[PDB]
């Protein structure tokens, strides 16, 4: 069991011991996305209107 | 009125347990997959230890301990005894062990290698013709006791209930299982000595009924030919073989501040030499029973693994 | 501030949205005068769900009142909290609609829906962010019906984003004005299931036997039943009108209790129908007894998709789960199990005038398909002899909107039938 | 010194953040009017403390929060708490109607359109930042604000600091709490969208903290008051070294550096103890090796689970209080020989330890009492992986039959996001098992 790294401060300490050693999406991709969805939504109240008509 | 689910449905002894569990009136079955159960008998392969214990109002149990197969597989059995502190490299009750695979050990397997005839399964006098199965590799043992008249070999199964309380509970009654045929040196029969292959080729049960002899006869056995008993010399060295088994895996199996809990029947296997020395074969941890027994057995589970955590409206000795 | 608009129609939807203003306004402490004299501010906290402020800051309720011949709302008006309302939201005409689903969807309702519509408008647009609408009717006469569901598709035109809610009361023979009763109900049905997002199923039949065979009246009123259906209607709002660890809006409600966009029709539940309060235990078992629901439909021959449960008064939050969870783990071949924590739990601590503990139910059963084939069994021993249909013939239907009407809630039930065995 | 600026969205993450601030405000002595007596450096500074609050000339100290839920009630009570001196009135941001518990409605079809507001008033923060690590991200898995318009925000951030640090605190669905039925499926839906954005995300299971509050500090029906205060402990414990002099976790970047070598593997499990009742009348202080043995009960996990069936890949301690290292290492002899400690292969067997002087800080009239030592464990074990499939069960049993999904799909989002995240979390089930696991 070994201590390594230690430091000491006043509002306390730090320290490693071991018992063992070892053996992005775009902007514009998400505009697309988000109005893609748009579009479904507004398809979906087109047809309802429709229906109503 | 308690709830339980089955998920092993052709497991002989818990089938029993099931059945035995509604004729209480107190137990109500659900189907395999209604989470809302106290009780789940679960399956032997990758049973989800993961969703139990997440049931708002409910007291859940199993009947398997997660990390049994520790003792169940012969490559982890093995590994665990050579590895564990608590068993030393060689504790004298277990054969002479080596992994190989198709760890491994082969060459410290070698040095200890010049009475030279082994047993690799998961027998042979020479390496080659085992080695070329391409498991475990043990000392056979070669000088065992014989059942007389008959020359007979023989291995005893011993049932071990273990509870949520990690109480060890072992089972008045064993079982001898005999292959009740000559015993031969190096004409391959009676080396097998159970029913996984003489089921199929092998005068089935003669000497002996099914090839199966119980307690008080061998017992009786043991007194008239040996002038001893079954406790004396053989029954100590089995309840401590036991007894340092499951007290090895203790503190990475017990359930006693997790979410479920647990409990699990064990069927030791054990071999006696001729110096009335025991030696464990394996760990099988989901055992049949035997066909007169799968009663008082199943029942005791039912007395002591279950109803003592679902109180309703001895068989064992406690190690 | 998750505004409601309400709307009353017909004889029944009138009768039973008064008596519906009545109990409310009691709890929420305001007096037939719409002045407050409460105790708490609980009372006041989401009193605008239901009730528009004052000049003199006094509450009137956000209703409004329909019917196409004006007597019921000249009792309404009569009544004991008759002026509250605003009067302006009284809207009718003086024929009426003869039990005839026909009148009220396209000849007699058409011509008053628009007044109806402009004083929707005038609701709504004076609210900080509606939730949606509540339509109270019943669906075996004429206006709440044929009127009812046609102002629910013209609602649904102008807020096609907005919650739409009903409490539907459903005809039986047993407690039953006309024989044309089944028509309306099952052209009734299907708008219903198209347009609305939450419909409370109120039974007659059921509100007459738990009148007879439990409250033990011998010959009860229609003031008997909708005194069961006050009590119901107060308890599942409960959660709307009152401050608790959850926020309940419409929505949220839709969201959790509609696993499938058709099957949105529910069966309440409510205990007890005396100066003993019921404990806990009884509660639970009382609600989920066939006897406490008020639909006739008996959940032991169906399953729960989603339930919904209120308990009132001060009590124990720990025995009501234990409660809870125990009549579940007693009964799980009544619950579905592939969807996991379908039964929710909450505590309001005012209980209703009268009652120091009361429990009410929503449940989303499979068992509601035995009201549906209940209707339709006598629909088609009418229609397959085309008896009666003159009647909406005369104001310009066919036959095949009734062929329609009927396929569409036999495929309901066939729908019910496909998730009660899965 | 180096600014984190914290965002806590929807009921949880505002109502945690909360609880949060109001223990941040305790420990650095910092009053409700913004005013810290022991800030010497009237108007400005850069002690570490500093990384949590700003500062203007009138000596008010400032959190470097953001609070948005897409209705105003929650952040109302905010608006005109206790606290209502410490926030800069566009700091708190509200919308009219809420996700309703709608995964889709809070990405999608509401998110949009609050997206570039709350972006906007977050660049008005990190302006005022001279060399800004990163961000805090505080919200449930369950809601739809927390799900959907989280998702959609850190999307964002990658994009516009693609070169910050992002770390989650997460609330993980529970029943015996839960407020919907379709939270198993906007958790999916969020890990799935928040995964490659998010560099360590510390979970809390509910059902274990409520279990904690009942078991320890006897509480038949804990509040979110309760739980909040307790998980704010453990939020002071984990951020504490950003905010104090220390040399242990002293940036977000350290947090990855210990305890995340896989990037997706990046969940450490937290452990705390003790936990004690303030009307324990009589209470026996407990000791070093007591407290670091109970890292290793499931009872005092933040998420239920078996870590003794599972490896380790790193191990942190974090005491607070009367400690010395020697204590210290005393209690990990003592632990190594008793339990089951596995590390994998490819990793040392070790601990980062790390100790503060300051005791435990507590709500005056709270329900924990006043400790001498605490500590916190981060691990991160393979065991977690549980809760994944506990989860992802409860999403296969409905969508199996597709319940609810029609709410979704409603809002915009198409049937294929569902089986796409539910395939990226088989995926995350399988690293686990390799990871922790032999054939
Ligand atoms: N621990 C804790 N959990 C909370 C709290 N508030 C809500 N939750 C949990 O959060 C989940 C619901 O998410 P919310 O945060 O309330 O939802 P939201 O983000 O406001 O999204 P909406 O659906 O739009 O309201 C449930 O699992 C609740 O148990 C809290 O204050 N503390
Ligand atoms: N529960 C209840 N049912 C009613 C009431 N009034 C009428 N009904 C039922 O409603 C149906 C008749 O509809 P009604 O409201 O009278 O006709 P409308 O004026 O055309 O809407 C029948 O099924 C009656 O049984 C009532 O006050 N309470
Ligand atoms: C799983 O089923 C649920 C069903 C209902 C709710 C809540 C939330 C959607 C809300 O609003 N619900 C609600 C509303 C209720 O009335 C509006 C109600 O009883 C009257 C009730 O009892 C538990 C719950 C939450 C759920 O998780
Ligand atoms: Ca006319
Ligand atoms: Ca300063
Ligand atoms: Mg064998
Ligand atoms: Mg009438």
């Amino acid at each position: 069991m070994e201590v390594i790294e230690l430091n000491k401060c006043t509002s306390g300490q730090s320290f490693e011991v071991i018992l063992k050693p070892p053996s992005d999406p775009s902007l514009e991709e998400i505009q697309k996305k988000l109005e893609a969805a748009e579009e479904r939504r507004k398809y979906q109240e087109a047809e309802l209107l429709k229906h109503l008509a | 009125m308690y709830t339980f689910v089955v998920r092993d449905e052709n497991s002989s002894v818990y089938a029993e347990v099931s059945r035995l569990l509604l004729a209480t009136g107190q137990w109500k079955r659900l189907r395999k997959d209604n989470p809302r159960f106290n009780l789940m008998l679960g399956e032997r392969n990758r049973l989800p230890f993961g969703r139990l214990g997440h049931e708002p109002g409910l007291v859940q149990l199993v009947n398997y301990y997660r990390g049994a197969d520790k003792l169940c597989r012969k490559a982890s059995l093995v590994k665990l005894i050579k590895t564990s502190p608590e068993l030393s490299e060689s504790c004298t009750w277990f054969p002479e062990s080596y992994v190989i695979y198709p760890t491994d050990e082969r060459e410290v397997f070698l040095a200890a290698y010049n009475g030279n005839v082994w047993i690799a399964k998961s027998i042979s006098s020479e390496a080659s013709e085992l080695l070329d199965f391409i498991h475990v590799i043990q000392k056979y043992l070669e000088k065992p006791l014989l059942l007389e008249p008959g020359h007979r070999k023989f291995d005893i199964r011993s049932w071990v209930l273990v509870d949520h309380l990690y109480n060890i509970y072992l089972y008045r009654e064993g079982v001898l299982r005999t292959s009740s045929e000559p015993y031969n040196s190096a004409d391959k029969t009676c080396h097998l000595t159970n029913h996984c292959i003489q089921k199929e080729y092998s005068n089935y049960g003669r000497y002996e009924e099914g090839n199966e002899m119980f307690f008080e006869e061998f017992n009786q056995y043991l007194m008239d030919a040996l002038n001893t008993t079954l406790e004396n010399s053989i029954l100590l060295q089995i309840k401590h073989i036991i007894r340092s088994c499951l007290m090895c895996i203790e503190p990475a199996i017990s359930t006693k501040h997790l979410h479920y809990q647990s409990f699990q029947l064990f069927g030791f296997d054990f071999m006696v030499d001729e110096e009335l020395k025991v030696w464990l074969i394996e760990v099988n941890g989901a055992p049949a029973c035997a066909q007169k027994l799968y009663a008082e057995l199943c029942q005791g589970i039912v007395d002591v693994a279950i109803s003592s955590v679902f109180p309703l409206a001895s068989i064992f000795i406690k190690l | 501030m998750r505004e409601i608009v309400h709307i009353q129609a017909g004889q029944c939807g009138n009768q039973i949205g008064a008596k519906f203003w009545e109990v409310i306004s009691d709890e929420h402490g305001i007096d037939p005068t719409g002045s407050y004299h409460g105790d708490s501010d609980l009372q006041l906290e989401r009193i605008n769900v239901y009730y528009n402020e004052a000049t003199g800051n006094k509450y009137v309720p956000r209703a409004i009142l329909v019917d196409l011949e004006p007597g019921t709302m000249d009792s309404v008006r009569s009544g004991p909290f008759g002026q509250i309302f605003r009067p302006d939201n009284f809207v009718f005409g003086q024929s009426g609609a003869g039990n005839n689903w026909a009148k009220g969807h396209y000849t007699e309702g058409a011509e008053l829906v628009d007044s109806v519509l402009d004083v929707v408008r005038k609701e709504s647009e004076s609210c900080d962010c509606l939730q949606g609408f509540q339509l109270t009717h019943s669906l075996g006469g004429g206006t709440g019906s044929g009127m009812g569901t046609l102002l629910i598709s013209k609602i649904r035109e102008e807020y096609p984003d907005r919650i739409m809610n009903t409490f539907s009361v459903m005809p039986s023979p047993k407690v039953s004005d006309t024989v044309v009763e089944p028509y309306n109900a099952t052209l009734s049905v299907h708008q219903l299931v198209e347009n609305t997002d939450e419909t409370y199923c109120i039974d007659n039949e059921a509100l007459y036997d738990i009148c007879f065979r439990t409250l033990k009246l011998t010959t009860p009123t229609y003031g008997d039943l909708n005194h069961l259906v006050s009590a119901t209607m107060s308890g599942v709002t409960t959660c709307l009108r009152f401050p608790g660890q959850l926020n309940a809006d419409l929505r949220k409600l839709a969201v959790n209790m509609v696993p499938f966009p058709r099957l949105h029709f529910f069966m309440p539940g409510f205990a007890p129908l005396q100066y003993r309060a019921l404990t806990v235990p009884e509660l639970t078992q009382q609600m989920f007894d066939s006897k406490n629901m008020m639909a006739a439909c008996d959940p032991r021959h169906g399953r729960y998709l989603t339930v919904a449960a209120i308990f009132r008064g001060r009590m124990s939050m720990k025995e009501v789960d234990e409660q809870m969870l125990n009549v579940q783990n007693k009964n799980s071949s009544y619950f579905v199990e592939w969807i996991p924590n379908n039964v929710k739990t909450a505590v309001c601590d005012i209980p209703p005038r009268g009652l120091k503990m009361s429990a009410t139910f929503i449940g989303n059963s499979t068992a509601i398909q035995e009201l549906f084939k209940r209707i339709s069994e006598q629909f088609t021993a009418m229609f397959r002899r085309k008896a009666f249909l003159h009647w909406y013939t005369g104001e310009g239907m066919d036959e095949m909107e009734f062929t329609e009407a009927e396929s569409n809630m036999n495929d309901l039930v066939s729908e019910y039938q496909q998730y009660q065995d899965a | 010194m180096r600014e984190c600026i914290s965002i806590h969205v929807g009921q949880a993450g505002v109502q945690i953040g909360n609880a949060c601030w109001e223990l941040y405000c305790l420990e650095h002595g910092i009053q409700p009017d913004g005013q810290m007596p022991s800030d010497k450096t009237i108007g400005g500074g850069d002690d570490s403390f500093n990384t949590f609050f700003s500062e203007t000339g009138a000596g008010k100290h400032v959190p470097r929060a953001v609070f948005v839920d897409l209705e105003p009630t929650v952040i109302d009570e905010v608006r005109t708490g206790t606290y209502r001196q410490l926030f800069h009135p566009e700091q708190l941001i509200t919308g009219k109607e809420d996700a309703a518990n709608n995964y889709a409605r809070g990405h999608y079809t509401i998110g949009k359109e609050i997206i570039d507001l709350v972006l906007d008033r977050i660049r008005k923060l990190a302006d005022q930042c001279t060399g800004l690590q990163g961000f805090l991200v505080f919200h449930s898995f369950g809601g739809g604000t927390g799900s959907g318009f989280t998702s959609l925000l850190m999307e964002r951030l990658s994009v516009d600091y693609g070169k910050k640090s992002k770390l989650e605190f997460s609330i993980y669905p529970a029943p015996q709490v839960s407020t919907a039925v379709v939270e198993p499926y906007n958790s999916i839906l969020t890990t799935h969208t928040t995964l490659e954005h998010s560099d360590c995300a510390f979970m809390v299971d509910n059902e274990a903290i409520y279990d904690i509050c009942r078991r320890n500090l006897d509480i038949e029906r804990p509040t979110y008051t309760n739980l909040n205060r307790l998980i704010s402990q453990i939020v002071s414990s984990i951020t504490a070294s950003l905010r104090f002099d220390g040399a242990l976790n002293v940036d977000l970047t350290e947090f990855q550096t210990n305890l995340v070598p896989y990037p997706r593997i990046h969940f450490p499990l937290a452990t705390y103890a003790p936990v004690i009742s303030a009307e324990k009348a009589y209470h026996e202080q407990l000791s070093v090796a007591e407290i670091t043995n109970a890292c290793f009960e499931p009872a005092n996990q933040m998420v239920k689970c078996d870590p003794r069936h599972g490896k380790y890949m790193a191990c942190c301690l974090l005491y607070r209080g009367d400690v010395v290292p020697k204590d210290v290492n005393a209690a990990i002899a003592t632990i190594k020989t008793k339990r089951s400690i596995q590390f994998v292969d490819w990793c040392p067997t070790g601990f980062k330890v790390g100790i503060n002087y300051q005791p435990p800080t507590v709500v005056p009239g709270g329900d924990l009492a006043k400790v001498q030592r605490a500590v916190c464990m981060l691990s991160n074990t393979t065991a977690i992986a549980e809760a994944w499939a506990r989860l992802d069960h409860k999403f296969d049993l409905m969508y199996a039959k597709r319940a609810f999904v029609h709410w979704y799909v409603g809002e915009g989002m198409e049937e294929g996001e569902f089986s796409e995240a539910r395939e990226d979390m088989a995926a995350l089930e399988k690293d686990y098992e390799e990871v922790g696991v032999d054939s």
